[PDB]
């Protein structure tokens, strides 16, 4: 596989994502970690998939509620930021107030 | 010109009258000063503040500071204030107004073409905490202690072998020089203890002579009249301070023996409380003397729901004698008086190392709600008994251990270890962690990214926790007589070093914000505390902050 | 498209061009296979090999440099060899030579 | 004795007029020259030509090479050759014919006793990169880039701190000399570039005298007339070169203002067009200019479908006019025309540290696609485009900061810092990394396995990056003054030093297949970029090579 | 005062006529003798025995020892005794009773104030491994190794490059030079093997002078009888040992061609058996030589289901020659004989680094299971069997080397380089490894848990491991020229250096419990291994235990 | 757990192999590490259920096909080798030309 520091970095989101969303599947309210994890694993897949920085920008505010989370825990995240290979190379996906 | 006060909070972090929660519990802190002039704050950025002939002067390297925090709001035991700091050589230059004199007004923090500038608006910076109970059971306790906001390390250990996994005794000369030497390897200032458990004057002062700050009398080594006596006396010769943890098996004497024993002569009770060993059921009686300096470790910190479950366990007749609900509800009570002056760890001996800033402030969260407010605090604030807690950490052990010359507090000459938090996270998850002058660890995202907040976002070791870097940036504190032995040349020490001292002239009345002396008894048959006739008690907390919120596991 | 796929031009590569070279047929008589490799001196190759010695000294198998040559218990067969160049000094194998030639 | 050519290839790599694809990209490659003797190739293994009076000479250590690079494809700016790679004392001994003089032809390159072997048949060797334009936000960033296949480093910060967040300043003395002694922990050359902004030299006279190899003017210090004239005056004097991210905000004037005050006198200009900062909206129009040495940060490299949307809030009313579509398309262009002369990356402050090899490949593949084959191309192949953006990122770095007589291509003398890569894998993931002789990091298999290639296999440092063998095959770069004052000693580092010369006399023209100085305009209100009236454009792309094909993420 | 021996083994672990299963083997040990005297055995913890005037005496550090490994059953090749274990000054300084003299009868390790405790009791201390055939493809075999329970490395290889990838070679000073620097920052002692294939003297005499303490013949750079002969000279001349991987190719001669070369000269023939080297078929007649030293690598340790499969591919006409499944299954017997001395593991060049104790053991259970109880064996136990084995990885890899006078068993004045076990995961998990007397690594739990046993426990350094504490619990072997030379001031080595010695006297006479010379012969078209005419033999294993109970993959 | 070294080395590829499984499902072609992961996985697993090396390096041969991964990727994986405990310890597994 000749990994790379970075894509070894990416497998402990990936895995921090795991937890969370079992937890979600058990019905549980997410705390911060768990949703920073979730929604950026998300995007991540959507690179993967050939989704646009554009399109990813908006459908990563719709991964998680307020009702999903615990209180506090959207104020505590103003947004979130992570890259991808998209099929034109790493770009940086910024999703503002990702839990409304 | 004018401003709105939300949108000058938004823009350089709180000032005078503004209040914060800290993180998510019930305390709220509220600006008492600010040192600034409306107007002239400093920023940094395009286009803003400091920039060369605005807010950056034309002084040398000498005339100017290496490093400023700006905007930073201030939470020490002597006050809560909103300032610049300002760090030149490792060290707190000044804490005041910083910019270029030669346009601004009120400048004591001269930044220069020499000076980094890192950026406090909206942040609260504290002093690196200092956890004088340490198990060295392993290497991997000092970064996940930094990582917790805890700066210096006092304890004892060669390892994962059973005198360490039960006492914090590094033993002997060879393993004394073999773990100094190892403490050069680690990104925290580092004081070690020796075994005290001798009746043999000459055993112990090898072992200071060899570098130990401190010994200390463990109850598995015999924590005997006669060895307690010894350790003193070496102690009040040498200048090191002596950590107790006593006959719990009553053996030898009750606690009144061992008090008879310590002779008035100053030391340090462990785990005061006695949940983590100590004359059963009373050890807690000894906050009554003026020449012992309590402290607690946190397993017990504060009293909750699993409390008493967990503890039989990680425990295992006399269980049920050291373990008792009485004393642990009683010990909550006792910190919010004053009457436990520190809070330490006992890292992986019934103590968790990366816990011990986080359970002080649960525990003044859950005071509150039991308790109201302090007699001393003013205002509709919880000032007071945030200097009060933040003391417990900070300047109390470095006093305790005679180190308060170099560390324990953000103070004019004292070494630069400061910790800068958000507000949401206070407590919990810093921001940063400066070790004399350099970032020693901080969250760091994707390292491969256009910027260092893309995920995942965890903590990795800096350039302050480097080689060389490093070593310039820790202190290795000896005592007085290793330090005239030349033991740091011998053994090639290569940190920079410190000497101990005033370990024997502390006593009660120096702790800082925790000097109560109480009345306290303990029923012998019951196990219930009463200070002045009055009953001590508190109730355990179901749910507590700074937990699952902030938390992956 | 195939990540870093050559495109090797059709045609074949003379070796050791300009070089002396010579036939010698050699029979195993060992009971045990041997193999010789490319840059071997011919001439102190394991004893059980027969052949003419005295032909081969200061030569070497006439193959693609890293190949060999094997030669199971009893075979016989004919071999080209090429001769050595450089200084022309022959240092190890069974110590025979141990100097120029 | 014959062979056929696709059986040659297979046993020792391709040949005079092979060709080899780089990667999945629509590059080819064509082999110039081969500097062997056919049949005389040295091979290593069992039965092999390497052993002991075969290809394997008698010579003492002196007289022969510590290491051989077998059947080389050589990939320089000067020439894309077959041969073999001989590496002495941590230098390039030679580029030949390896063997045994004593009974092989031709043989420049002595293989002997202390000889080690690197099989590199069906590989393509390149020197190792150069980054100039590296922000110090956590050390991290050194095997990220290392493993990208970048050797030198050159930038500055202090950690992660707001000065370095935005600015490659290492401020003062005191962080410079702290950074220095960091260094020796790092497994890549370092050399660090201080504060430039100020009008009083001998704040940066110090500066220099203290380490810095160059001073970086960046506008969030203020990059006024006044403080760009002082960095050059002092640059001029002491040897270091200066870096300049200009004025976005046309503050104290515009384009011309800025050129007008560094007075033809040579600088670097970072990020030439614009976007990472500077001028709006021509900053670009530098690279017309002879005294400029104009590089391009990596997130614009190349024009894509995407690199609008996601650089807005990587920024984050001057936002659209510093992030022009105009600009950015013409910057690829303008590469491969020769008009801007190196690739960085602007580590983690709009820019990613271990793609500058990977995103120049990008473009040059780009250009191509678009644009066709260059004026100065010869042959069905693609050599000279591939030699000309090779030199972005190897030689032009090494002149324009005065360290090209230590590294920066593969020849003779040079520090042997080599990347080996497998064609299918060029410039997106090494073979071996190898810093002055010995192998820093490369893919590594299942440790406990039968054989080193078993999964899961990914980079792990290996012993040229542990201790002291790491100081002994890594370079910390000073200023002559530096060096003459003691510094090394001084503050005792560890590591092989070098001085940087040469700085203020390298121009435009000495960029190597890179120093065209084009009649370019932009238009004011469009943002057009014109060169002599033709407008210099070009499409993004939708998919690139080297992406998807080779990233698990 | 009477206790019940159930009881008593529960409390103190077994004593005399009691018996223990290794892991989940068939291989049960006896205790043989114990050098305690019942009731006065030395316990640590709260109310214990270790106690100040109690199990504790009042002597000064220099009359004391630094370290007690209580209560340990030892298993080594001279007994499997239970006795305390005394360390002093990094070095075994007794094996018997501790305590203390003033209360206590037969006190042999005195415990003072300086005294450090292990409590042993229930577990199996053995000394640490060596594995003589390292490769040193790349610096993290060290930690997998050393996790495994071996504590001496010795071999070649300048990272992962080709020649290492077949040869355990260092070649030439200079990289000799480099690896013994970079050999500082591993935890484990080193010793380097230089390429002996050369027929000039002076090119391994130069090797010799840099620090090597063997030369290693390998086929891939010549094993012709010139090169041969040419390293014994030099051997013979400098006292350091030769190791072999002979002509497979039976290019240069037969196996008695090679023998001939030898000429009655000591030499250490690796992987005897062939599979991994050596003349096809017959290089295993070898073991019948009085001057050579046999070892084996691990990939054929034992014979079982799937070794040929799996041998095919790790190899690619001379591969059905070299892989023989009549060799495979002889070997096994002839290690259960003692023909065989050695077990080494051939490091990611066939062989696996973790796994040279776990395949020794494998071999003796599939031994006893086939073959039942050895001639030698006295009693309804293993224990001779057992004393057979341990000498394989221990003292006998230590004699071949000439380093026995510094490690390689549990003996008076040898440095203290323990592994302590529990039974259940004898040769598989170790519960601790020691390194000069200090643990340098040992299965940690949850770094912020209350205690050091909660999940996850996984394999982490400890302190003996980090930076100045590492280089005084490791030894850097070197040649007594290269020591002479002042190899270490010149290089700066800062960790402790021993010497080789008797390497040239060294015989199979002296292979502990491994001296047998049989009279073995194979048949060249059947290739069936037969001494003095009976056919050696033995089936492959389709289950081993040590394997699927124990391991995550 | 007592995890040495290697285990955990382990848990890197079979988290490696848990991103390219479910990928695979969501029906996209995989790429170069994504297939040596998934491969290698499979033969852990096979080694752990207690099949024969030979019988592995047959079946390794049918987990994907060329027509499963991206162009090229068949090319860049002439062959997929990882190590396992199979109840007789552990085994190196050689899969050549794993995809077809
Ligand atoms: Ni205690
Ligand atoms: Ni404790
Ligand atoms: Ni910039
Ligand atoms: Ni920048
Ligand atoms: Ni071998
Ligand atoms: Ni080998």
């Amino acid at each position: 596989m000749e990994l790379t520091p970075r894509e070894k970095d990416k497998l402990l989101l990936f895995t921090a994502a795991l937890v969370a969303e079992r937890r979600l599947a058990r019905g549980l309210k997410l705390n911060y970690p768990e949703s920073v994890a979730l929604i950026s694993a998300f995007i991540m897949e959507g690179a993967r998939d050939g989704k646009s920085v554009a399109s990813l920008m908006e459908e990563g505010r719709h991964v998680l509620t307020r009702e999903q989370v615990m209180e506090g825990v959207p104020e505590m995240i103003p947004d979130i930021q992570v890259e991808a290979t998209f099929p034109d190379g790493s770009k940086l996906v910024t999703v503002h107030n990702p839990i409304i | 010109s004018n401003i709105s006060r939300q949108a000058y909070a938004d823009m350089f972090g709180p000032t005078v009258g503004d209040k914060v929660r800290l993180a998510d519990t019930e305390l709220w802190i509220e600006v008492e000063d600010d040192l600034t002039t409306y107007g002239e704050e400093v920023k940094f950025g395009g286009g803003k503040v400091i920039r060369d002939g605005m807010g950056q002067g034309q002084m040398l390297a000498a005339d100017c500071v290496d490093l400023v925090l700006t905007n930073a709001l201030i939470v020490d035991h002597w006050g809560i204030v909103k300032a610049d700091i300002g760090v030149k050589d490792g060290r707190i230059f000044a804490i005041g107004k910083a910019g270029n004199p030669d346009i601004q007004p009120n400048v004591t923090i001269p930044i220069g073409a020499a000076t980094e500038v890192i950026a406090a608006e909206g942040k609260i910076v504290t002093a690196g905490g200092i956890d004088t109970h340490i198990h060295w059971i392993c290497p991997q306790q000092a970064e996940e202690a930094l990582v917790s906001g805890v700066t210096t390390m006092v304890g004892g250990g060669t390892g994962p072998a059973a005198g360490t996994h039960a006492t914090t005794c590094t033993p002997g000369p060879w393993y004394i020089s073999r773990m100094l030497q190892a403490a050069d390897s680690l990104p925290v200032n580092i004081g070690l203890l020796g075994k005290g458990n001798v009746s043999q004057p000459d055993a112990l002062r090898e072992q200071v002579a060899a570098g130990v700050i401190g010994l200390k009398i463990h109850e598995a080594w015999g924590a005997t009249p006669a060895a307690i006596d010894c350790a003193l006396t070496v102690a009040d010769e040498m200048d090191i301070q002596v950590a107790l943890h006593s006959d719990t098996l009553n053996e030898s004497g009750f606690v009144e023996d061992t008090l008879a024993a310590i002779g008035g002569r100053t030391i340090h009770t462990f785990h005061t409380e006695g949940a983590g060993g100590g004359h059963a059921p009373d050890i807690i009686t000894a906050c009554a003397h003026p020449n012992i300096l309590p402290s607690s470790t946190n397993p017990t910190l504060p009293y909750t729901l699993n409390t008493i479950d967990e503890h039989l366990d990680m425990l295992m007749a006399f269980a049920e004698s050291r373990i008792r609900r009485e004393t642990i509800a009683a010990e909550d009570v006792l910190h919010d008086l004053g009457a436990f002056s520190l809070t330490s760890s006992d890292s992986q001996a019934m103590g968790r190392v990366g816990e011990v800033i986080l359970r002080t402030w649960q525990v003044a969260h859950r005071m509150k709600v039991q308790r109201g407010a302090l007699a001393e605090e003013t205002g509709d604030n919880d000032n007071f008994r945030v200097k009060r807690y933040i003391a417990k950490y900070t300047i109390n052990p470095a006093l305790t251990h005679g180190i308060a010359h170099e560390v324990g507090s953000i103070e004019v000459g004292k070494l630069a270890d400061l910790v800068v938090w958000s507000p949401a996270f206070f407590g919990v998850k810093p921001a940063t962690v400066i070790k004399g002058g350099m970032i020693a660890i901080a969250p760091m995202g994707d390292i491969n990214a256009s910027i260092p907040t893309p995920q995942p976002v965890h903590y990795r070791p800096m350039f302050g926790a480097l080689g060389s870097a490093r070593h310039h940036c820790r202190l290795t504190f000896l005592s007085q007589a290793a330090a005239a032995n030349g033991v740091a040349e011998r053994l090639n020490l290569r940190s920079a070093i410190a000497v101990v001292k005033g370990c024997r002239t502390v006593q009660k009345a120096d702790m800082v914000h925790n000097s109560l002396q109480p009345n306290i008894t303990v029923d012998a048959q019951t196990y219930e505390v009463r200070v002045d006739g009055e009953l001590i008690t508190s109730e355990p907390a179901d749910v507590l902050p700074m937990a699952q919120r902030y938390f992956l596991f | 498209m195939i990540p870093g796929e050559y495109h090797v031009k059709p045609g074949q590569i003379a070796l050791n061009t300009g070089r002396a070279t010579c036939r010698v047929v050699v029979e195993n008589h060992g009971d045990r296979p041997i193999q010789v490799g490319s840059h071997y001196h011919f001439a102190e190759v394991n004893p059980a090999l027969k052949f003419d010695r005295q032909q081969a000294a200061g030569y070497r198998l006439n193959i693609p440099a890293g190949t060999a040559v094997r030669f199971e218990p009893g075979q016989k067969r004919e071999v080209e060899l090429v001769a050595f160049a450089g200084h022309r000094a022959v240092f190890g194998f069974r110590g025979e030579v141990m100097g120029p030639l």
